[PDB]
RNA sequence: AGUAGUAACAAGAGG
RNA sequence: ACCUCUGCUUCUGCU
């Protein structure tokens, strides 16, 4: 009787005026109100109001059903249920004795569904059951705020789309007009509409863990290690704020989040070896000692298709054939001929936007395939020179143009945004220019299609066209589009020299460290380096914390070495790491002003300043340079925004705490070591004290060296500081 | 220190302290000036150009989507048609029936949009019909009393 | 970033005496009209019916 | 979403529900017509 | 005209059933009804009853809500009338519906038709009964003066103030100004 | 009385 | 007297 005994209740309540009434006045959409109608209140403090009904006899709500359902009285003479409705309702009150007798003695189902309905639950626990601890280790860790995702599993739909879907899965009759394009959706639908056939949980369960499986969720949470999302499941287990929990979950890692951490190891271990004396040893030593998740890097690079300026040096060291291109917006590109430089430049968008933005300027040729699409493209600067494009589909060679288009870097697209569109998070984090572009003009190009242009083709036919429409088209085109149909996939052997050049056997360059990029990424996965090369604790932020943690709790030895064996001090290997956040510009002279600073402290005995020294002396770490430039802060990259380390006292970067008495570099104590004369602030001068009107106007720093031995100023040092300098009669040579 | 203004509709005493004279302590000033704060979104406008027109133009697609029983998302609500708090989605209804009772009824579309013209609408009416229960006896509100209602904001203690 | 290394730089923890009572419809009618300044008439008086509601307001 | 009257709709789906039953086989021919039956006496007894 | 093509819609279905057996029937008074009529539900229920079908036969669901559906054929059905000529008429249908298995029928009320592919699938019979129903239409219109007149056949959001509203707006403002309208230009 | 604390509780409502 | 009902419901807001 599937329908029937629905029929007949509607019946029924028709033969009541009131509900026929309601039910032939009130539209589908106002049913929408009708249904939350209540007198009910949400309860405003239900931790005080629980405590109170259970307390009471008869507290539990439950379907008027339960009277022919369970016994009125148990075995020990309990009520379990009573007569009395719920205020509003047709439910009775009956007592949690209920609850129990059910679960006792009550009808049994089978629960084979539920596995599979609560998959997203039940994973949770089998990676957990399946997961290998390591030990704990101890040490302070700067955890950043980043939004991360926090489901496994999910099948990267919109909300939209993951809705049409469980539509077709749960209710597939009321789907409504339209269906589903993609072929994702299909797979989806059938595998889970095969999962959970003849599923007798209520819909609304299913429905509701489908949605939280199937879409992408993500939280901002303080995160220092690995941010992939079954990392983030069990972040409360494996970090604290003292301490790490190693630990792998059970299961298959993504091959995305592996592709993803390949790269950002790859260029971890890029920038530390371009800072070491053999760069293609020190790169070596690492490939060979590090792993992702214990896994070995070397079999990682020797299996892993990914093409990346820092993935292909570590390719090229161990011998691996490697496919001389990169990613981007998932077709691959092969650089044939030419090349380019990459610049910083500001760059106002059609939506009104001021943006710093690296472009590439020079003639370069690229080689492109996809698995749907394929092109040839000739690129200048912000120059689509020329767009040559074959596959599958019209859908697909469209697809690929866009991307080219956007690739170019063209002031056509550039200016053709339109709408919401901006370039930092509402964190205030800064976005990928390109990408940010790339998924605007796949949302719509209508813009960028109507303010690119036309072109008028010749009669070699054969070079085909394609028109702002999305149209095919034999005399007219875009400009620089055609359309037309060995060993684009080939991976070739390359040699690489000390300094990390990349050349092919013909003996051409095709890779310089200089071009990989400068961002530093999180990973997804673990990373353990295994290095001497590489503090134990990853990232940018302790390589801070880390360097000057050591720092002060060796300093004795090091203070002793300060003082007898300098060179030997600042040439250390600890130090290395330290200098990758400096800009490469700088560190020669960074290191310049700091030795000559430091021989300064030498020179005039009784200016001796631990803290000073503490703070400076990473910077000592590479070939000194001497010049004229004062400096009163040196620039420190950290996660591509610049802090500056000031050369007089404290700063937001590194302070030392009277009232604690500990250094406090990024907001963590790194512990403590434990006249007015400073003789390591200027190059040449001394500061004695406070200014003094006496010896004049208050000067620059960058106006001082219009003074002479002896001779005196005032100076506006730093920080609203004035005080009173004197030119050195003698100099420090360092 | 504003100006005291007799509203035409209400008859309420309505103090008005813009463009009030300059603050001449450091009290508690209500005494704020069009001209400055005008200045003031105009330099936000200039810091950010297109801002204001992109939240515009997702103001505009939401105020055409948006469907009345968004209302229903509210807390405890002054209900006019009661003088009492009710739930909101109970407040949309009562508003909702006595307004078709009395003849606006644009909000049957299912737009939030229809419901706030009928909003509009519902003060040029003569006498609001309402319902108190003594049974039942249908109740007249003035143009002025129902207005005064629509106006109303309930009040009670924050715990 | 922005600032020079010589400034100083100090941070108020703030806070404003009777926020919600000093605060005024008329000006955020002000503001609604100034923001959708250009756009749809429509809209913009759609808009500005909440002000002008709160300008006129009664409490229980 | 509708402006159709919860009842239209509920009528309309019985009806069209019971048909799918009846050719899939969920259901006999005698439910099925006592289901349109009821369905129209439901019709009926909504015009007073 | 939606009163007509309702009424044509109910005539081509009504007294139309299929036996246990499986054969077009009809009868005056065990059995189903032959046709779905899917046109006059309102959207949202036609759909549904759509995908219903769609979903028990496998078949695609078309792009537009088609007026009937023949649960012995297997087909859905377009239905249109036409003071206008069945022909000039049908090819802009056709044209509409281009690549969908969608079965159209014209009528016009001269009492003549234009089945696709001149395969009727309703008996003269019932078809005569659309003919006849159509022009005593024809001569009723055309009695009372109507018929000359039935043959020849985004707006911007509004939102305004009523008088009530623009007297509280006009006293909404700082105290240099007289009305809202001076306000919003300023 | 006591709780409390700018206003309440120290039973309310109905028969 | 006694009877009946009530224990957040004339009072818990906003992004
Ligand atoms: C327009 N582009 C972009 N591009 C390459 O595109 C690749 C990926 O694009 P991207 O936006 O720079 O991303 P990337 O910096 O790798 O991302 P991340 O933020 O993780 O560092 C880079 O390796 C970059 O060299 C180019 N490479 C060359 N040679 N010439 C070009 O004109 C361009
Ligand atoms: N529970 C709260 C607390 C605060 N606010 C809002 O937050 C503003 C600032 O709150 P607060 O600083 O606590 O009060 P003020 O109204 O500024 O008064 P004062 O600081 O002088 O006490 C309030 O005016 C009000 O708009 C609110 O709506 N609800
Ligand atoms: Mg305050």
């Amino acid at each position: 009787g599937s329908g029937m005994e629905r029929i007949k209740e509607l019946m029924e309540m028709v033969k009541n005026s009131r509900m026929r009434e309601i039910l032939t006045t009130t539209s589908v959409d106002h049913m929408a109100v009708i249904k939350k109608y209540t007198s009910g209140r949400q309860e405003k403090n239900p931790a005080l109001r629980m405590k109170w009904m259970m307390a009471m006899k008869y507290p539990i709500s439950a379907s008027s059903r339960i009277r022919e359902m369970i016994p009125e009285k148990d075995e020990d003479g309990n009520t379990l249920w009573t007569n009395t409705k719920d205020a509003g309702s047709n439910r009775v009150l009956v007592s949690p004795n209920a609850v129990t007798w059910w679960n006792r003695a009550g009808p049994v189902s089978d629960v084979v569904h539920y596995p599979r309905v609560y998959k997203m639950y039940f994973d949770r626990l089998e990676r957990l059951t399946h997961g290998t601890f390591g030990p704990v280790k101890f040490y302070n860790q700067v955890k950043v705020r980043k939004r991360v995702d926090i489901n496994p599993g999910h099948k990267d739909l919109t909300s939209r789309e993951a809705q049409e879907v469980i539509m077709e899965v749960v209710f597939p009759n009321e789907v409504g007009a339209r269906t589903l394009s993609s072929d994702a959706q299909l797979t989806i639908t059938k595998e889970k509409k095969e999962e959970l056939k003849n599923c007798k949980i209520s819909p609304i369960m299913v429905a509701y863990m489908l949605e939280r499986e199937l879409v992408r969720r993500t939280r901002f949470l303080p995160i220092a290690g690995a941010t992939s999302s079954t990392y983030v499941e069990v972040l409360h287990l494996t970090q604290g704020t003292c301490w790490e929990q190693q630990y792998t979950p059970g299961g298959e890692a993504e091959n995305d989040d592996l592709d993803q951490t390949l790269i950002i190891a790859s260029r971890n271990i890029v920038r530390r070896s371009i800072v070491a004396i053999d760069p293609l040893a020190s790169l070596l030593s690492m490939c060979h000692t590090t792993s992702i998740s214990s896994e070995p890097l070397v079999e990682i690079l020797r299996s892993n298709p990914t093409d990346e300026q820092a993935v292909n040096i570590c390719k090229a060291a161990l011998g691996i054939r490697i496919n001389n291109s990169f990613s981007f917006g998932g077709y691959n590109f092969k650089r044939v001929k030419g090349s380019s430089q990459r610049t910083e430049k500001a760059v106002l968008t059609g939506n009104l936007q001021t943006l710093t933005m690296t472009i590439f300027e020079g003639y370069e040729e690229f080689n492109v395939s996809g698995k749907r699409a394929s092109a040839v493209l000739k690129k200048g600067a912000q120059r689509l020179i020329q767009a040559i494009i074959g596959g599958r589909t019209l859908e697909d060679i469209l697809n690929l143009m866009i991307t080219l288009m956007v690739f170019s870097q063209e002031e056509k697209m550039l200016k053709a945004v339109r709408g919401d569109l901006n370039f930092v998070n509402r964190a205030n984090q800064r976005l990928n220019p390109m990408y940010q572009l790339l998924r605007h003009f796949q949302k719509d190009s209508s813009t960028l299609l109507k303010n690119w242009g036309t072109e008028e083709i010749d009669p070699i036919m054969g070079i085909a066209g394609i028109m702002p429409d999305g149209t095919i088209n034999k005399t007219q085109t875009l400009m620089g589009v055609r359309l037309s149909q060995y060993s684009f996939n080939e991976r070739i052997r390359v040699n690489i020299d000390k300094y990390l050049r990349v050349r092919n056997e013909k003996g051409e360059l095709l890779i310089s460290p200089e071009e990989v990029s400068e961002a530093q990424g999180q990973e997804k996965l673990p990373i353990n380096y295994n290095s001497s090369l590489m503090w134990e604790v990853n990232g940018p932020e302790s390589i801070l914390t880390n360097t000057y943690h050591w720092i002060i709790k060796n300093w004795e030895l090091l203070k002793t070495q300060w003082m007898t064996d300098p060179t030997v001090l600042y040439n250390r290997i600890e130090f290395e790491p330290f200098q990758t956040l400096i800009p490469k510009g700088n560190r020669a002279i960074y290191s310049g002003f700091t030795r000559t600073l430091f021989q300064q402290m030498r020179d005039v005995e009784g200016t001796f300043d631990s803290i000073q020294i503490i703070k400076l002396l990473p910077f000592s770490a590479h070939p000194p340079s001497l010049g004229r430039t004062q400096f009163s802060s040196f620039t420190l990259n950290i996660r591509g925004a610049p802090l500056r380390l000031l050369i007089r006292g404290n700063s937001q970067v590194f302070n030392y705490n009277q009232m604690e008495n500990v250094i406090i570099v990024l907001g963590k104590s790194v512990g403590s070591p434990e006249s007015s004369i400073e003789s390591a602030v200027l190059r040449g001068f001394l500061i004695l004290g406070k200014a003094n009107s006496k010896y004049g106007p208050v000067l620059t720093i960058g106006e001082l060296d219009k003074l002479g031995r002896g001779e005196k100023a005032n100076v506006l040092i730093g920080q609203g500081d004035t005080v009173l300098v004197m030119k050195r009669k003698r100099d420090s040579s360092i | 220190r504003g100006i005291w203004k007799t509203n035409s509709e209400t008859g309420a005493q309505q103090l008005n302290p813009i463009d009030g004279p300059l603050p001449e302590d450091n009290e508690p000033s209500g005494y704020a000036q069009t001209d400055c704060v005008l200045e003031l979104i105009e330099g936000l406008d200039r810091s950010h150009p297109g801002l204001f027109e992109t939240a515009c133009q997702e103001t505009i697609d939401a105020i055409q989507q948006t469907r009345v029983d968004k209302l229903t998302q509210g807390r405890q609500t002054y209900d006019w048609t009661l003088n009492r708090n009710q739930p909101a989605a109970t407040a949309l209804a009562n508003t909702i029936e006595v307004f078709r009772k009395n003849g606006y009824k644009l909000n049957e579309s299912g737009r939030l949009i229809d419901f706030l013209k009928d909003v509009l609408l519902s003060f040029e009416n003569d006498s609001m019909e309402v319902t108190t229960h003594f049974g039942k006896k249908r109740v007249k509100l003035t143009k002025k009393n129902y207005l005064i209602r629509a106006l109303t904001l309930n009040t009670m203690t924050k715990d | 970033a922005k600032s020079t290394d010589e400034e100083l730089s100090y941070t108020i923890t703030g806070d404003n005496t009777k926020w919600n009572e000093n605060q005024n419809p008329r000006i955020f009618l002000a503001m609604v009209l100034r923001i959708t300044a250009g756009q749809p008439e429509w809209f913009r008086d759609l808009l500005a019916v909440a002000p002008i509601m709160f300008s006129n307001k009664v409490a229980r | 979403i509708g402006m159709a009257s919860m009842l239209d709709a509920m009528l309309s789906r019985a009806r069209i529900d019971a048909r799918i039953d009846l050719e899939s086989g969920r259901i006999s021919s005698q439910d099925f017509s006592e289901i349109t039956n009821t369905c129209k006496a439901i019709e009926a007894l909504k015009r007073q | 005209a939606i009163s007509t093509h309702m009424e044509v819609c109910f005539m081509y279905s009504d007294f139309h059933f299929i036996d246990l057996e499986g054969n077009t029937i009809v009868k005056e008074n065990m059995l189903k009804h032959r046709f779905e009529i899917i046109e006059g539900q309102e959207r949202n229920i036609a759909w549904t009853i759509v995908n219903s079908i769609c979903n028990m036969t496998e078949n695609s669901k078309p792009r537009f809500l088609p007026d009937l559906y023949d649960y012995k054929t297997n087909k859905f059905i377009e239905i249109g009338v036409t003071r206008r000529k069945v022909e000039d008429y049908y090819y802009e249908k056709a044209s509409k519906l281009k690549g969908e298995n969608v079965y159209i029928h014209i009528f016009s009320f001269d009492g003549e038709e234009m089945a696709t592919d001149d395969e009727y699938i309703l008996d003269e019979e019932s078809r005569a009964r659309i003919k006849t129903r159509l022009f005593v239409l024809r001569q009723e219109l055309a009695t009372a003066g109507l018929w000359d007149s039935f043959r020849q056949s985004t707006l911007e959001e509004e939102f305004s103030y009523p008088p009530t509203f623009q007297r509280l707006a006009n006293q909404s403002l700082p105290p240099s100004f007289k009305d809202y309208h001076q306000f919003k230009a300023y």
